[PDB]
């Protein structure tokens, strides 16, 4: 914050919605708990310009939570060879998949 | 990336506990304080492993548990626990406030009999 | 099957809406010291066909309206959604079983406000314009008491769900705690659907909104108006009167549920022949500085009396 | 797919009863027959937007009284109804909730 | 004495609605603070079991954790089976 | 108005905009912001006039506008960091609409239209708080996300304030607009070095507030609103003549005064990282500024202009007008230049 | 078909938003608002969120877009550039739609995908609650300074309109 | 007299019966002679979506008891 | 990101453009602002519920809330604009050029 009033009067306005790692009622997890909570520990008092570099993996596993992008493309490849296998007669599907 | 490792289709079988979720509910109670020593070791396991494939052996210890105390009330009370179960299922809410006088036929029966 | 369920509910409806119309002329006659309708039929009880019959082959106006579009749309949505608000209705099971049904049907029936508003649109008028705004600000003045009046009501139910209002009745009716809430619900419903004595729209002398419609979408208008009634009552009954639920003879809740559902029908139809009609300005003032007051009140009451007895309902 | 179907059937007849009802009557062939902003309207519907606004933080309420914290919950569920309150006090004395010119 | 007694008397003819919304407003902010049964609704609300109840991974030094459900150990539910 | 409800709506302005400096979630910044603009609109509109009216509509489509792409910028940064903290933003795309959110609010060209008609239509009073104190918010902001702002953007932006602030000054004489003119190039020289040195943006911003509060208190005081109405101040009230001259040149940049210090550190910060030509051109282009304020000096202090025969019936009354502060703020617009190192004090 | 009833309902809230953004008569601009907010509480539904799919229909048609038409009929007096506009609105969503159905995968600013919406929702849940209404009921219990701030907002929103629009 | 009034009102009343009647009837008959399941909550669907596999034929109200188990 | 983000990102898009362009009504420009919160709205709220992110759940009625506001607040100013010219159109309101 530009004034740091809450942890001047350690009063906790708006900290508690920042993030969803954080306590939520009766306990509900976020899908991406435990990727936030890893990038959180690991760029964690080092500052934004090191947490850059120093925590690259870790940010990058939680984006791939978050907007699952890269499990699409590889879905999306899938779905395209099968197709193309199955208008040319040499695919099959088994039983338990139709 | 690397691999997932995945546990073959042979690691995973084992005998079903095939009954309605109106038999679980009636046996509920009893079930939870027969079965509560390898019930607890499987939780205790999923929530410091964080990961299914890590306790896959303290799981088939739960179905058998499951399947040798539904035996036990195949053997001495099988009418009594019938004939609660059918009452659970009739609710669409399966309630256990409509089915007290059959469930005191049930609780007696175990009670003498286990 | 459920496509047949879909027709035993509204087809009975329709039927409903047409046989209330003679048994409120015929009410409205013994009370008048005469008779009503017993000519057509024995007892009149052809008279709601012949008067169906008779609209229908009547050549209809259709003015200049401004769209022509809008003055299709008004009876649509009125009627369409006259129809919705029976769905969630637990007589004892509902068509469609929805954990927010008290919820969905605030949400329908706010919706039924733009009927009004269109119609005063497509009618073309400047004078049926202003019918039509004095209509809609009595609506939705009176559905802020609908709202915070069921919220208080809810705090002793514990949820949404319209069948777990029978559960919490199943000790003794809410009228008992929660007369005061009653009085004002009830009130408020007869605002809500222009009804005597806060019909200025019908009320001639000072204005309505439909007087462009004649024949068929006259009848669509004073159909969709009508279920709104018997609707407005069957959740009456249920929010305030509950009938006890056995699940083995499910038809005894029916006939109890439905001969509640009556009385309070026929109570608006009492109500019409007993009082003067109130003034614009009169109706406005009984709600922003009688009611509301007194509902604010009572939900603050009602918010914390369940906390200091130990009585808060379960969540499911 | 159930509440699909009966919204379905409720507004496709009611456009049916619509339709039939210009047109039955139209079988027939009956000779042609041949040829300001108010103030007070417009701060009711305001005053109730905002008042309807106000309902939408109580609704979930019932909810709210199964927490631990009911001391917390029962301060600020106080403290917006008597915030509606005060917006209502504040109209009736300045004059809103009038019809009079 | 007197000056209370004038006033009520004249809200109470003239203004019988105001005076018993601002009674019953005045109450629901007074009595949660008097009731003795205000800390029967915490206690309820803290009872009900929503999540799973995850166990401990014993150790040897928890004599108040029970070993199975029946055990007399924890927290007890008999305040409420009476209230 | 009521007096109440006067402090009551000052006091919402206020707390609009210390929600937004106190706030670590980006919905509380949000609501601190709609907060601001409900409460600021009915000092806009309490003269009951057309012009009024007018401007209150210009400021609300603008300010409704700006705040309506803020919230879109918050949430792409939702959805691809899964946070809300008031920190740097983690998509290019959430700080391009961000950085150009708050370009609008500020007054920022070429989102600029608005200042001069907005700032004409509303009293002096009200142009105070709208050129003073509706700064601080935005500005907040962007203490906070300059890290990820895109430097070719907040520096095209900068460039353009001082140069449409230089001319648009040039070709006015209603005081209103010529403050608005100068209230854009000024924002400029604050986006600026933002990059390099937020510090020098926070030195500037309090510099410039302190200067501008004293020239509208001064019109205040007097009732003036054109060049002209100004010139007859030297035959009422010779002093608020030599005041005037004080400020207006201090405002300019020339030394000894005030107002030569943010100019002076802000192109220090910008020489440290190699950036010459830009504060150069900068330079140049402020004097477009000192300019047309040296033409208010000409027919205010510098020379007597023509009088009016009901002057000499203002001579027999006097000041009754607060002017509050404008002793204090008189003198640290002119008289602060050798207490430069306190700048310190804003790390 | 009614697996991707979520992108059926989202290209229909496209198309209500040519219509009102082209700007016809306020009358008909009001009209497309409200097919939009339909839609949009459909969409809104088919994710989980039954209350906040509700709450649209409550506050934002049932409130907000009833003042609207009820101002509009009170206070606006009751071409080619609609006509261009709304022509021009439709073809960029049906080649939006047309590629995103082709080779689902489409880059305008973002990489969109096409697979279906239904492949990114969670596989596993079994409460006894809904957690759309736990969080929603947090407002009481965590959100002490929202309640404090929006409602001296709702209360100030009541003092300035009753400023601005009393004229003298 | 007062009494002709009720021919009226039985009409009336019928009409109101019969959708109360109608849907227990037809979720009794659909659902195998039992009330159709109610599911709220994520965790009642579960249990009814396991039941579907538990009956052999694809549907929820089929129960299966101990004669099930081996 | 996904199939649906894409037609909830283009009609904000949409609004937007059809904000900038005034036509001659300003009650036709209030409700393109009143579809960019629509839009908003339903794009948080898909995003917040996807993720099981429990405590932001409370944020889009927050949205809706002050936006209906603000929305008050803007229908207020076209009254008093038009019971001076008459008329809301945008045309009028060209007095403070000079
Ligand atoms: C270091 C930084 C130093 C810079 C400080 C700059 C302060 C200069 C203020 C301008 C001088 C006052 C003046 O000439 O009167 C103009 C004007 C009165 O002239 P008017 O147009 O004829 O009357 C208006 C109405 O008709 C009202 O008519 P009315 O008859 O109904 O009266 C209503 C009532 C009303 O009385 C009040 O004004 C009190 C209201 C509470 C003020 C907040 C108190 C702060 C403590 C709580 C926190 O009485 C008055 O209006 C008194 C006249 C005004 C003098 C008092 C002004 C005090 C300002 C000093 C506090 C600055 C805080 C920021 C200002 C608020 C921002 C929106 O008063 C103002 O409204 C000025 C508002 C000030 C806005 C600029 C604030 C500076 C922003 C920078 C802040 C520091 C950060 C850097
Ligand atoms: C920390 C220590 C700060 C000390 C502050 C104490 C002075 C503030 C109270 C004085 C006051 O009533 O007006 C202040 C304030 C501003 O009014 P003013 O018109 O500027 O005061 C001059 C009048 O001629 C005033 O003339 P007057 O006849 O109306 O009243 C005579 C006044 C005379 O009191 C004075 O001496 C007024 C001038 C005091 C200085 C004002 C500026 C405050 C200090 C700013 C420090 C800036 C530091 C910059 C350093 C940079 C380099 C490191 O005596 C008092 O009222 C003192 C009452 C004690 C309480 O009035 C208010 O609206 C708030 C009360
Ligand atoms: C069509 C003709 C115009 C209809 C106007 C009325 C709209 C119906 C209301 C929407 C349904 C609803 O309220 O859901 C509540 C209810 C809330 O129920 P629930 O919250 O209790 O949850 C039900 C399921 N459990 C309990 C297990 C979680 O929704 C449902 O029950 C099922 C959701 C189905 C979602 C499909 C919606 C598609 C249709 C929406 C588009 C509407 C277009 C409107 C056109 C413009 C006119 C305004
Ligand atoms: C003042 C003018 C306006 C007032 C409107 C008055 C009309 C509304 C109805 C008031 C009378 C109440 C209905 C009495 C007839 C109901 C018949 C019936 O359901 O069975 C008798 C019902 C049977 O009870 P029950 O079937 O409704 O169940 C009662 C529920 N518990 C057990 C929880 C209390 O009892 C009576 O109403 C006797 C009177
Ligand atoms: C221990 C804690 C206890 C807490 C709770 C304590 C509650 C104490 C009692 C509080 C008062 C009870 C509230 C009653 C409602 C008062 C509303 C009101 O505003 O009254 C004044 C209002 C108007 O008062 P007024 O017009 O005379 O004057 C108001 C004040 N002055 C004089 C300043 C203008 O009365 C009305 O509502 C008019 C009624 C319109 C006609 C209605 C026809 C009635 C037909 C009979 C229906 C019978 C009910 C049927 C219910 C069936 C339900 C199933
Ligand atoms: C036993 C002890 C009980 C407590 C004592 C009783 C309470 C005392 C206050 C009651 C009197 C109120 C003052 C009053 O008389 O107001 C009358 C006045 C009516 O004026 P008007 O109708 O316009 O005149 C028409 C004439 N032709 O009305 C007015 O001018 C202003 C009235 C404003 C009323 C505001 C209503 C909103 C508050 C609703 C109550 C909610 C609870 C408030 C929070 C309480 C917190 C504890
Ligand atoms: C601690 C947490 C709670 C904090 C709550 C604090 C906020 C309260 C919000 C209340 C709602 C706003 C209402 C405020 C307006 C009060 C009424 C008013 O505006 O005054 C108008 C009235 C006009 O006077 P006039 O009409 O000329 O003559 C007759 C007047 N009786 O002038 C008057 O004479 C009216 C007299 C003033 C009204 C006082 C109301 C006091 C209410 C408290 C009663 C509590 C009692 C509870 C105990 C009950 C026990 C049975
Ligand atoms: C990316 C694609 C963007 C370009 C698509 C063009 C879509 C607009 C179609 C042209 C149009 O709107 O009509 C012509 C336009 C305004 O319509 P117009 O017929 O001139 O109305 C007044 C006539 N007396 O006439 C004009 O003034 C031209 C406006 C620019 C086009
Ligand atoms: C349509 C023609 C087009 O593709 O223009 C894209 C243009 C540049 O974007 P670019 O990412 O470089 O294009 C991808 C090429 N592979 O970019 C554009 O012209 C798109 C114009 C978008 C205007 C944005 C207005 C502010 C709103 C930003 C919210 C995000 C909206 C964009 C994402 C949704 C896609 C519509
Ligand atoms: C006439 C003087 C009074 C004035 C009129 C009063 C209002 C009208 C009466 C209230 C409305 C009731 C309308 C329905 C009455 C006729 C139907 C009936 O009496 O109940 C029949 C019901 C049908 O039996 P069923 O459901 O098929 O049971 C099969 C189980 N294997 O059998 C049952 O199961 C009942 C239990």
């Amino acid at each position: 914050p530009f004034f740091d009033v809450q942890k001047r009067l350690g009063v906790d306005l708006d900290r508690w919605m920042t993030i969803q790692s954080a306590e939520q009622p009766h306990k509900i997890p976020s899908r991406c708990h435990a990727f936030e909570k890893e990038w959180i520990e690991c760029a964690h008092g080092i500052g934004s310009i090191r947490a850059e570099k120093e925590c690259k993996i870790e940010f990058e596993d939680f984006r791939e939570c978050l907007l699952r992008q890269k499990t699409m493309k590889r879905l999306h490849a899938i779905r395209r060879q099968r197709e193309k296998l199955i208008k040319e007669g040499k695919y099959t599907p088994p039983p338990h998949h139709s | 990336p690397g691999i997932v490792e995945l546990p073959s289709l042979e690691d995973l079988k084992v005998q079903e506990v095939k009954v309605s979720s109106s038999v679980l509910k009636a046996a509920a109670h009893h079930y939870g304080a027969q079965c509560d020593k390898p019930n607890k070791e499987f939780m205790l396991c999923r929530w410091e492993e964080k990961d299914p494939r890590r306790c896959l052996e303290e799981g088939k210890l739960v179905n058998q548990c499951a399947l040798e105390f539904f035996r036990q009330i195949k053997r001495h009370c099988a009418e009594p626990f019938t004939e609660y179960w059918t009452c659970i299922d009739y609710s669409g809410l399966q309630l256990f406030r409509r089915c007290r006088k059959q469930q005191a036929q049930f609780d007696e029966c175990v009670l003498d009999k286990l | 099957m459920f496509m047949i369920n879909i027709l035993m509910l509204i087809i009975p409806i329709l039927l409903a809406v047409a046989f209330l119309t003679l048994v409120e002329r015929k009410v409205l006659g013994y009370m008048q010291l005469r008779k009503g309708p017993n000519v057509v039929g024995p007892y009149g009880l052809l008279q709601p066909i012949a008067d169906a019959i008779k609209l229908f082959i009547k050549e209809p106006l259709r003015p200049a309206t401004s769209s022509a579009s809008m003055f299709i749309l008004a009876p649509i949505m009125a009627l369409g959604l006259a129809l919705t608000m029976w769905i969630p209705l637990p007589m004892p099971y509902p068509l469609i079983n929805m954990n927010l049904g008290v919820l969905f049907m605030l949400a329908m029936s706010s919706l039924a406000v733009y009927s009004i508003l269109w119609s005063g649109w497509a009618s073309n008028s400047k004078y049926a314009l202003i019918g039509a705004l004095r209509a809609v600000a009595q609506t939705i003045s009176y559905e802020v008491t609908l709202a915070i009046i069921l919220l208080s009501v809810l705090l002793m139910s514990g949820s949404f769900t319209l069948s777990t209002l029978i559960t919490t009745q199943e000790q003794m009716w809410l009228i008992l705690p929660a007369w005061p809430l009653a009085m004002m619900w009830f009130i408020s419903t007869l605002a809500e659907t222009n009804r005597a004595p806060f019909d200025l729209t019908e009320g001639e002398s000072e204005l309505g909104f439909n007087v462009e419609y004649a024949a068929g979408p006259f009848a669509l208008f004073f159909m969709a108006e009508y279920a709104n009634i018997i609707m407005m009552n069957i959740f009456t009954a249920i929010l305030f009167l509950g009938t006890s639920h056995n699940p083995h003879m499910p038809e005894l809740y029916t006939i109890n549920f439905t001969i509640k559902s009556l009385l309070l029908t026929m109570s608006f139809l009492w109500i019409r022949a007993s009082y003067p009609r109130f003034r614009y300005d009169q109706l406005m003032h009984l709600l922003w500085k009688n009611f509301l007051p007194l509902t604010l009140a009572l939900c603050m009451w009602h918010v914390s009396l369940p906390i200091l007895t130990s009585g808060i309902p379960p969540q499911t | 797919m159930n509440l699909m179907l009966a919204l379905l059937t409720n507004f496709t007849l009611a456009t049916l009863l619509v339709i039939i009802a210009f047109w039955l009557p139209q079988l027939n062939v009956y000779s042609e027959k041949t040829s300001p902003f108010s103030m007070k309207f417009f701060l009711v519907a305001i005053t109730f937007l905002l008042f309807d606004l106000e309902i939408a933080l109580l609704l979930p309420l019932p909810w709210a009284s199964q927490t631990a914290n009911l001391n917390t919950m029962l301060t600020m569920a106080l403290f917006l109804i008597i915030l509606l309150a005060v917006s209502l006090a504040y109209e009736w004395t300045q004059k809103g909730l009038e019809w009079t010119e | 004495a007197e000056r209370v007694a004038a006033f009520l008397k004249n809200v109470w003819a003239k203004e019988p609605v105001l005076v018993a919304s601002f009674a019953i407003a005045g109450l629901a902010v007074i009595l949660p603070t008097l009731s003795p049964y205000t800390k029967y609704s915490l206690m309820i609300n803290r009872a009900t079991p929503y999540n799973y109840p995850v166990p401990l991974r014993d150790d040897g030094n928890m004599p108040d954790v029970p070993s199975h459900p029946q055990d007399p150990q924890g927290p007890s539910l008999e305040w409420l089976k009476r209230l | 108005m009521n007096p109440i409800i006067f402090i009551i709506i000052l006091l919402t302005i206020m707390l609009g905009t210390i929600i937004v400096m106190i706030s670590s979630h980006w919905l509380l910044v949000w609501i601190g912001f709609e907060m601001n603009m409900l409460a600021i609109i009915p000092i806009m509109m309490k003269n009951h006039n057309p012009r009024a009216t007018e401007a209150s509509t210009k400021y609300f489509l603008t300010q409704s506008t700006a705040s309506m792409l803020l919230m879109m910028a918050v949430i792409i940064n939702l959805m691809f960091s899964g946070q809300w903290t008031v920190m740097k933003l983690f998509n290019p795309m959430a700080s391009m609409l961000m950085t150009m959110a708050l370009a609008m609010k500020l007054g920022m060209a070429p989102f600029h239209f608005w200042v001069p008609e907005v700032t004409q239509g509303i009293p002096l009073s009200s142009g105070l708080i709208l050129l003073t104190w509706q700064k601080l918010a935005p500005m907040s902001v962007l203490y906070q996300i300059f890290p990820s702002i895109n430097l070719n953007l907040i520096l095209t932006l900068s460039v353009l304030s001082i140069l449409i602030g230089g001319w648009g000054g040039l070709n006015q004489t209603q005081l209103r607009k010529i403050m608005a003119y100068s209230s854009i190039a000024h924002m400029g020289w604050m986006t600026a070095v933002l990059p390099y040195n937020p510090t020098m943006t926070l030195l500037n911003l309090i510099i410039y507030i302190i200067m501008t509060s004293t020239m509208f208190t001064m019109f205040m005081a007097n009732s003036t609103t054109t060049t002209l109405s100004l010139s007859h101040t030297w035959n009422k009230t010779p002093i608020m003549t030599v005041l005037i001259l004080a400020t207006l040149l201090s405002m300019g940049g020339l030394p000894p005064l005030s107002g030569f210090m943010p100019k002076w550190m802000i192109i220090q910060e910008m020489t440290k990282n190699n950036s010459i030509i830009l504060p150069t051109f900068m330079a140049i282009t402020a004097l477009l500024n000192l300019y047309f304020y040296m033409r208010l000096t000409y027919s205010t202090t510098l020379t007597m202009f023509p009088s009016t025969n009901n002057m000499k019936m203002k001579w027999q009354f006097p000041l009754m007008k607060k002017m509050t502060f404008l002793p204090t703020m008189v003198v640290l617009s002119t008289m602060m230049l050798p207490l430069t190192p306190m700048l310190s004090v804003l790390e | 078909m009614m697996l991707y009833i979520v992108f059926i309902l989202s290209v229909i809230f496209v198309m209500g938003f040519v219509g009102f953004s082209s700007k016809p008569s306020p009358i008909y601009g009001g009209l497309g608002l409200i097919v939009s907010g339909g839609v949009g509480c459909g969409i809104v539904l088919n994710f989980g969120g039954s209350f906040l799919g509700l709450m649209v229909f409550l506050i934002y048609l049932g409130g907000m877009m009833v003042v609207f038409g009820y101002t509009t009929a009170m206070a606006t007096e009751q071409n080619k550039a609609v006509l261009g506009a709304f022509v021009t609105g439709l073809l960029m969503e049906f080649f939006m739609v047309y590629y995103v159905l082709k080779d689902k995968e489409v880059e305008v600013v973002f990489e969109f995908n096409g697979l279906g919406d239904w492949v990114i929702y969670d596989t596993g849940d079994s409460g006894f609650f809904s957690e759309e209404a736990m969080g929603i009921a947090a407002l009481y219990s965590y959100g002490t300074w929202l309640v404090i701030v929006t409602g001296w907002s709702l209360l100030i929103g009541v003092v300035v309109i009753m400023e601005i629009t009393r004229g003298n | 007299m007062w009494f002709e009034v009720l021919p009226g009102i039985a009409v009336m009343g019928v009409c109101l019966f019969i959708p109360g009647m109608a849907t227990a009837r037809i979720h009794r008959f659909s659902n195998g002679g039992k009330e159709k399941r109610v599911a709220h909550y994520p965790y009642q669907w579960y249990l009814m979506e396991r039941d579907r596999r538990v009956s052999g034929v694809n549907r929820s109200y089929v129960s299966k008891g101990l004669e099930n188990i081996d | 990101m996904s199939m649906v983000y894409m037609n909830i990102m283009m009609a904000f898009t949409v609004s937007l453009v059809g904000l900038l362009m005034y036509r001659s009504h300003l009650m036709s420009s209030l409700l393109c602002l009143e579809g960019m919160m629509l839009s908003l709205f339903v794009m948080a709220a898909l995003t917040i519920l996807n993720s099981h992110f429990t405590l932001a759940s409370m944020m889009p009625i927050i949205l809706l809330v002050f936006a209906a506001c603000e929305a008050a607040l803007g229908l207020s100013l076209l009254v008093m604009v038009s019971n001076t010219y008459g008329t809301d159109y945008v045309q009028n309101l060209n007095l403070l050029q000079c």
